[PDB]
């Protein structure tokens, strides 16, 4: 929807061009910021580097610091459901609650496969 | 012949409210029934109340605290003052209907 108009991909425009390319839909507004979304799991954002520091969001603040700054609020240091729960927005007249954290882990990488494949010869 | 019998729960805590701003109470059917707690798909009427303050009900209490017979209950941190929860929990009615 393109300010609230169906429109049947590729759509372009001054700046804007949105596309069914490839295996995803992918909107890139040219000096801003690039989309990818399989449409099912996956959605990647390419940012332009003016935008650093001046973001926030779960994508993080784009300052560089990884290990620092993310999930420090009022020097306190939070966890990925607190961090993930600030960054929250209800629709207008909907309540949706927080889920709560999932039990312990099983199963690891027992045949190893993420190991043979990860850090196989491919990667 | 066929009679409603119906009957109250017992109490269900299957949370502790986080300390900051995202934290809270979220005690919801869908996490009661992933949980394993027993979730009745019919219901009359639903009672919650904070789990460390059994006298004092929710509306002495004064907190923004959402509870209703679909959902559940939940308190957010961010909606307080001071940003705060209590600890909350509730309980349902299940009735069933049993031949005379
Ligand atoms: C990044 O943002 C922090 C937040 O206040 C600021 O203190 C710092 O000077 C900024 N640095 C750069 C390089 O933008
Ligand atoms: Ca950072
Ligand atoms: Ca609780």
């Amino acid at each position: 929807l393109i300010n609230g108009q169906r429109e049947e991909l590729p759509y372009s425009r001054t700046g804007l061009l949105v596309e069914q390319s490839g295996d995803y839909i992918k909107v890139s507004i040219r000096l801003v910021l690039t989309f990818l979304w399989n449409g099912e799991d996956s959605a990647l954002l390419e940012l332009d580097p003016k935008y650093a520091n001046q973001t926030c969001g779960l994508c993080g603040d784009f300052n560089g610091l990884p290990a620092f700054n993310e999930f420090y609020a009022h020097n306190a240091r939070l966890t990925p459901l607190q961090f993930g729960n600030l960054q929250k927005l209800d629709g207008p007249t909907e309540q949706c609650p927080d889920p709560l954290p999932l039990p312990a882990g099983n199963c690891t990488d027992e045949e190893g496969i993420c190991h043979r494949t990860l850090l196989g010869p491919a990667f | 012949c066929v009679r409603e019998v119906c009957r109250w729960s017992s109490w269900y805590n299957g949370h502790r409210p986080e300390p900051g701003l995202g934290g809270g109470d979220f005690e919801t059917f869908e996490n009661l029934r992933q949980r394993g707690y027993q979730v009745c798909p019919v219901l009359a009427d639903i009672e919650c109340r904070a789990a460390q303050l059994p006298d004092m009900p929710l509306e002495e209490l004064g907190q923004q605290v959402d509870c209703d017979r679909m959902r559940g209950l939940m308190c957010a941190n961010s909606q307080q003052s001071p940003p705060l929860c209590h600890d909350y929990e509730l309980r349902v009615l299940c009735c069933e209907y049993v031949p005379c």
